[PDB]
């Protein structure tokens, strides 16, 4: 089942991560490890806003950062290992009869999709964003995003001061 | 979301296939030492050609970082408009945007893109 | 989180009729039946909306559907075609169910509404 | 403030970042607070004029980054397990807290950073670091109240804390090594009661603040230079030089009006073993900075022949040495202080 | 056990991550990148606690904003670093 | 001089410049005529809003068409 | 029933798949005929009956042509950008409106954000693979150019989204349902032309793949088979942003021919650039992004903001 | 002369023009209606619930017929 | 909440950063017990909101209600595993869909 096919895709993947050590390797580990993270928080929140949100901003533009800058190649390009692979398909497919086996509900998270939610909720029948993000702008908490745009403004007066070094 | 999850899934294995039959499909030939190089307009490619790093792309993906994470701050507005109370939302949101030009014209007048290298 | 010593309704208590209509049916028949029967809802579901537990608006529940119930037995009685062709419009001619594809449909069963 | 004019500013978001830490109400606002201050003082710390400056950069950085880290993580365990800020009692999710907090602050198993760092600080730098980016990790100290993590650590605080600094020939390192004894008695002040622990952070911060305030003014960086330093008199040199028996609190010197704090309510809490180990080890503290002032005590030494006059700013001179009288003639001040009671 | 079946998994990644962190690499990118899976796992276990909270959800964005600037000053002092030495790399340390 | 010298050299921003000033004065006067009628006491309520009578939300309760 | 809805999602979808593909395969020749009377030339009219299986037999060449991989060991890494893209410019489809439901997709700007995102990292790594300084000059330059615009890119579709009162493109149809919408935002629309056109690589923003600064860019170092999948997720990739264009400004009518009848001028209009504009500098597009775009759309934000504000305060 | 450009533009405005076509027919020959219900809301998936509960296909809606046919009293 | 040492004009952008209370069924256990915390301090509150703060965290943690239902199902399982559920008696009926 999807969910916990999900672990298992991400622990799967986490090996891969602790095993690679060229940086595009790596990074390219990274990539997938955030498509999945995104699915699974999505699954288990109230839409998929927040993932798709963290999705531009850590992968589309964040992570461009890691693998432009670990564009150092090695100098050379991959000698990819069929056995990992292997093993990595080896070790999903059995995790996968298993997550085929394990007990379908109480292995499954408890949060309360919006699906999840009672029908009588007067509440849930709204733009499903409008209730979440309401108090991030109206008082006494929106001032906080205030300090963070003025913390990304710093932010920038940092980095050009210490990716100004005489060049 | 599944829905979609498969459909994708769906195309990428069969575009994985296409590629994989056209892999087939095309003849092959006997490898050579030459057919094999780098391009480099017909002339030998120089050492390992591995660009310098010592540049300003990573300095103006920051500065996307900066204005992609402002966005995201935005983004919300669309809808909360509607149930905010509307003086906080209302300047709230106009000094977003008005120090984002503040910041932008201050910085012209700094012209940081006009390096001199 | 409920005990033996709690309180609970009969199973004959929950036993009521309920409608057995389709989204299209009821949607159709919304309007001309929420001010015959809104008393009903209006006390029903305030007493649900100030207290939650329901084991009491048990009794006024029943009587929403009753009052319901009784509207559209009206209705198929008096004007079938007219309300039967606006559900199928309400329904084959969009996928969200809005009433601004079928307005021709509503103002003839609105007219068998006026004669009857 | 130091050069360039961004000195301010990044003290500024600093400040503000780090007192959100210690008005912050949950842990996750104190988080926030701890972030801002490592974004506004790397740039400080990594001056882009030279070299060693940067190296110690990735290491503040990439050490107080886990740190965020962890800290951030343990909390959502503890204020999950808890499902409320302020557990009914100390378990295994608060040990985890107090390790990211007592790494962020370099106490005693978690310092070996710290004395790597003070090669590449320069002294206002270093300075800034000595004294303020320990309050927020200490006022969180105070939160969290497991008592035998923070025994742990006050047993090490002067351990390490002053064998090493017996070893030390660069002022960099040593400055490193008096701290974490003397952050051995904040942690032990801190485990008794806060409103004595914020006294002697504040004499500790005063005294460290004079004291480095001087190397930057002379920029004596090297035992060796503060026996080359010229000074006319060869008397100034030695009065000036008190201040550094000040660190060891002897009574005479103003440095024992916070220790004298600590050790009274300290002992009134019984923890008298305690006491006699850091006490044993402040010896240790005050003995190699007798070491230092053998440059001074004595008169008339031996000195280099090119210099003959020595001269610094009108500022920094004329502000340091009236924190210098205070560290001479401190004490008859017994009554002005009512903060005590 | 609630932890071992639900809180479990982001715990095992977490240690993983700390681990990698701490181990052998040629030069520190590859330990900027481990901090970087930290980070997310960091997000998997603040949204499944935000999630537990009806409408607090919000505060990824203040997580996620923070987090993204620490990679960006991570990569600063990097880049500068290799630009002063002509090189980063673990060897000049 | 200056008012000139900037419409002829970024135009786009001058433009662009008349165009934010003119949002906020209109905006200032959205808000204006929001408070005029109170705004609060919303003609259309989202969910299912009742009031026992004499609630002093109910004393408020628009009697108007729209 | 429930299964019935799944089956019909999944045909609809297989079916815009081939049909999708096989309009941009076969749309190549429009552009190849087009740009040939643009220029006083005749255009392709040779092979079949006036060079309609142009296209098809472009294919047949390709897959026949060997795969000439580089250095030895990159076989995966080079084989992989091609499908990485081609994917992407093709599933970015399934978030397209419509009024017969394929999707009930919400957050649907967001969504085309995030793929219209995707497409630096495909480039960037195919340039990576291919392992040759033209290549890699290639891949910076174009990740620069499209990093640079999405940020240009995100604050124009906020103003249509308060314009429009969601992220649900579906409600383009119902705001339009009077009167058209570039009518009202003008300039958007020209921008909106540049952004698309920045996005997709075409001139006058022709620096990714272009040719007489780069041999190919990134492309220089692919094969056949490879090459054949860069160049059909380019033109997918051409033909949304003309359909992202006629559902947003020219009335999202779905369910009229008349819509088909835009998708053609628009992707028309693509292609009337291609044959008029010269290219950019490096530079001079920067200015015209940050310098003139994001200052552009700002002010068009802080606009509608209060237009909207105006507006709900009337209602 | 420019017909020679029609063939191309209305073979591919043909193409794109099929899919909507195929879901409407495929639709309204293979489940009743042409039109799928959208799920976007909460109230239109409850309702969808609903449906799907009262008969396994919501599209083989229940006209008012479904009422029980009389009460004795 | 633990409580900020100085309590300086700052504790004002944080201190309402993310509530409880607000729209939640755990927030009325929240006032039930905030108020006490108010009476009593953070000390002696700790010590004598027994009650107040067992119900609170099991509204939000579900920790006692949730392992209830674990155990509960296991214990299905395990008879199962003995053998007395058979393909058939091995799960209940299905609740209708409409309810909760
Ligand atoms: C199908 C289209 C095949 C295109 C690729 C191709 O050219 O394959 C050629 C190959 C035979 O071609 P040829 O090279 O002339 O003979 C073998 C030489 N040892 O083709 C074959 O050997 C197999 C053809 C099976 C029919
Ligand atoms: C049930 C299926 C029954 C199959 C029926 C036959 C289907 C194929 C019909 C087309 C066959 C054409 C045969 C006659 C021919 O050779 O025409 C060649 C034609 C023109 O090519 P050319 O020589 O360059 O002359 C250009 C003149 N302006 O160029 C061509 O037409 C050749 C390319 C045809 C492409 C179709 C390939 C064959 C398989 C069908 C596709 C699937």
């Amino acid at each position: 089942m999807i969910q916990l096919m999900l672990y298992s895709l991400i622990i799967t993947t986490s090996i891969i991560f602790l095993n690679m050590i060229h940086p595009l390797a790596l990074g390219l580990t990274l990539l997938i490890q955030t498509i999945f993270v995104c699915l699974l928080t999505g699954l288990m929140t109230k839409s998929f806003w927040y993932s798709y949100i963290l999705f531009l901003i850590f992968l589309g533009g964040m992570l461009v950062l890691f693998i432009y800058v670990t564009s150092l190649a090695s100098n050379e390009m991959f000698n990819l290992s069929m056995k990992l692979t292997l093993f990595s398909s080896l070790i999903l497919i059995f995790m996968l009869i298993l997550s085929f086996i394990m007990d379908k509900t109480s292995s499954s998270l408890f949060l309360m999709n919006n699906d999840m939610q009672s029908i009588i909720n007067m509440n849930s029948y709204f733009m499903e964003n409008s209730l979440s993000l309401n108090k991030l702008y109206n008082f006494p908490t929106n001032f906080i995003t205030i300090l963070l745009m003025n913390y990304l403004l710093i932010t920038l007066i940092v980095i050009v001061k210490i990716t100004k070094l005489f060049k | 979301m599944f829905s979609i999850i498969f459909i994708a899934l769906l195309i990428l294995l069969i575009t994985t296939i296409v590629m994989f039959l056209a892999s087939i499909l095309s003849k092959k030939a006997l490898i050579d030492r030459e057919k094999s190089s780098p391009f480099e307009c017909g002339f030998d490619p120089k050492s390992s050609s591995r660009l310098p790093f010592s540049l300003r792309f990573f300095l103006i993906t920051i500065i996307f970082l900066i204005f992609d994470v402002e966005i995201a701050l935005i983004l919300p507005m669309i809808i909360i408009m509607k149930y905010s109370n509307i003086m906080i939302w209302t300047i709230t949101s106009i000094i977003f945007i008005l120090i984002l030009l503040i910041g932008l014209y201050h910085e012209w007048n700094q012209g940081m893109l006009n390096w001199s290298n | 989180v409920i005990t033996n010593n709690t309180t609970l309704p009969e199973e004959s208590e929950l036993n009521v009729q309920e409608l057995n209509l389709s989204s299209a049916a009821l949607r159709a028949g919304a309007f001309h039946l929420g001010k015959q029967c809104e008393q009903a809802n209006n006390e029903f579901m305030l007493c649900r909306q100030e207290l939650d537990d329901p084991r009491a608006c048990l009794a006024e529940g029943k009587a929403v559907t009753s009052c319901a119930l009784d509207f559209f037995r009206k209705v198929k009685k008096t004007c079938h075609e007219e309300f039967t062709q606006y559900a199928t419009c309400l329904d084959k001619s969009s996928g969200t169910m809005a009433f601004s594809h079928c307005r021709k449909t509503q103002g003839v069963f609105d007219k068998c509404i006026k004669d009857n | 403030m130091f050069n360039n004019s961004s000195k301010i500013l990044f003290i500024t978001i600093m400040i503000i970042g780090t007192l959100i830490t210690v008005t912050s109400n949950s842990w996750l606002g104190a988080w926030m607070g701890l972030e801002i201050n490592l974004l506004s003082f790397i740039p400080l710390l990594s001056d882009n004029n030279n070299l060693m400056s940067t190296e110690a950069s990735l290491k503040y950085f990439l050490t107080q980054v886990l740190a965020s880290t962890v800290l951030l993580f343990s909390s959502i365990l503890l204020m999950l397990k808890n499902n409320m800020n302020n557990e009914i009692n100390e378990s295994f999710t608060s040990m985890i807290i107090m390790s990211a907090l007592l790494l962020k602050s370099g106490a005693a198993p978690f310092h070996f950073w710290f004395p790597n760092m003070m090669e590449g600080l320069t002294w206002m730098n270093a300075l800034m670091l000595m004294t303020w980016q320990k309050i927020a990790p200490l006022m969180l100290i105070s939160y969290l109240n497991i008592k035998y993590l923070l025994l742990i650590s006050v047993i090490l605080s002067v351990i390490i804390g002053a064998i090493g600094g017996l070893n030390q020939t660069s002022l960099r390192k040593l400055m490193a090594f008096s701290s974490i004894n003397h952050l051995g008695w904040m942690l032990s002040s801190l485990m008794i009661s806060e409103s004595i622990w914020l006294i002697y952070f504040f004499f500790y911060s005063f005294l460290s603040f004079v004291l480095t305030f001087m190397f930057n003014i002379f920029k004596l960086f090297h035992l060796n230079q503060l026996f080359s330093w010229f000074v006319n008199s060869k008397i100034l040199k030695f009065t000036l030089f008190m201040n550094f028996l000040s660190l060891g609190g002897l009574p005479p010197f103003l440095g024992f009006l916070p220790k004298w704090l600590v050790i009274q309510q300290l002992t009134l809490c019984n923890q008298y073993f305690m006491l006699t180990l850091m006490m044993m080890s402040t010896l240790i503290t005050l003995f190699f900075y007798l070491r230092i002032c053998y440059s001074a005590f004595m008169m008339n030494y031996f000195e280099n022949n090119w210099i003959m006059k020595m001269n610094m700013n009108s500022i920094n001179y004329n502000m340091y040495m009236i924190m210098t009288f205070f560290s001479i003639f401190g004490l008859f001040l017994i009554s002005l202080f009512y903060f005590m009671f | 056990m609630i932890m071992i079946l639900y809180w479990s998994l982001p715990m095992i990644l977490f240690i993983l991550g700390l681990f990698c962190f701490v181990s052998n690499r040629k030069h520190l990118l590859s330990m900027l990148l481990s901090l970087e899976f930290i980070v997310l796992m960091l997000f998997f276990m603040l949204f499944i606690y935000l999630n537990m909270l009806n409408y607090e959800s919000y505060f990824s964005m203040m997580f996620l904003t923070f987090s993204v600037c620490e990679g960006a000053l991570g990569l600063s002092i990097l880049v500068s670093m290799i630009r002063t030495h002509g090189n980063d790399y673990f060897q000049s340390f | 001089s200056l008012l000139k010298r900037a419409w002829n050299e970024i135009p786009d921003i001058v433009g662009g410049s008349a165009l934010a000033l003119a949002g906020i004065v209109m905006a200032t006067i959205g808000v204006a005529n929001y408070y005029a009628k109170d705004g609060d006491n919303r003609r259309y309520k989202l969910g299912y809003v009742v009031y026992r009578h004499d609630d002093p939300r109910a004393l408020k309760v628009r009697n108007d068409e729209d | 029933m429930f299964y019935m809805e799944f089956i019909l999602s999944l045909i609809g979808s297989l079916l815009l798949i081939i049909c999708v593909l096989v309009s941009v395969a076969f749309l190549t020749l429009l552009e190849r005929k087009v740009l040939g009377y643009i220029q006083i030339r005749k255009g392709p009219n040779k092979v079949g009956l006036m060079g309609i299986p142009q296209p098809f037999c472009d294919a047949i060449k390709l897959f026949t042509k060997e795969q000439t991989y580089p250095l030895l060991s990159n076989y995966l890494s080079y084989y992989i950008s091609p499908i990485f893209s081609l994917f992407l410019s093709l599933f970015v489809w399934m978030c397209m409106p419509f009024f017969v439901k394929l999707y009930s997709f919400n957050l649907g700007g967001l969504f085309f954000l995030c793929c219209t995102s995707l497409g630096v990292y495909t480039v960037m790594v195919a340039g990576w693979s291919s392992n040759s300084n033209y290549a890699l000059l290639g891949g910076l330059r174009a990740v620069a150019q499209t990093i640079s615009y999405e940020v240009s890119l995100a604050l124009i579709l906020l103003s249509f989204i308060f314009l429009i009162g969601s992220y649900n493109m579906i409600y383009f149809f119902f705001y339009q349902v009077y009167m058209w919408f570039l009518i009202i935002l003008f300039p958007m629309a020209l921008v909106w032309v540049s952004i698309s056109l920045a996005e997709t690589n075409r001139t006058p923003f022709d620096f990714a793949e272009g040719e007489s600064e780069l041999v190919s860019g990134f492309n220089v170092e692919y094969s056949s088979g490879g090459f054949a999948l860069i160049f059909m997720a380019e033109y997918a990739s051409i033909l949304f942003m003309s359909m992202l264009f006629c559902v947003i400004f020219l009335g999202c009518d779905v369910f009229n021919l008349l819509f088909y009848m835009k998708l053609t001028f628009i992707s028309f209009v693509f292609i009337w650039v291609r044959g008029t504009l010269p290219r950019f500098r490096y530079d001079k597009l920067m200015y015209l992004a940050w310098k003139c775009f994001l200052s552009f759309s700002l002010n068009y934000l802080l606009f509608f903001i209060g237009f909207k504000i105006l507006l709900f305060s009337l209602l | 002369m420019w017909f020679e450009i029609l063939p191309g533009a209305v073979i591919i405005t043909t193409l794109l023009s099929v899919p909507i076509y195929a879901m409407y027919g495929l639709d309204k020959l293979m489940i009743g209606n042409a039109f799928r219900r959208n799920m976007d809301e909460r109230f239109s998936r409850v309702m969808y619930q609903r449906d799907f509960r009262l008969t396994d296909n919501p599209y083989k809606m229940n006209g008012l017929d479904a009422i029980p046919d009389e009460k004795t009293n | 909440s633990l409580t900020p040492f100085l309590r300086l004009p700052l504790t004002d952008l944080t201190g309402c950063l993310i509530n409880h209370q607000t729209y939640d069924k755990c927030g009325k256990f929240e006032m039930k017990m905030m108020e006490c915390f108010e009476a009593y301090g953070l000390e002696r509150g700790k010590r004598e909101c027994a009650d107040l703060i067992s119900d609170f965290q099991e509204c939000v943690g579900m920790q006692k209600q949730l392992m209830r239902f674990h155990a509960m199902r296991n214990e299905r399982y395990k008879q199962w595993l003995k053998g007395e559920r058979k393909g058939q008696e091995f799960f209940a009926d299905p609740p209708r869909v409409d309810a909760y």
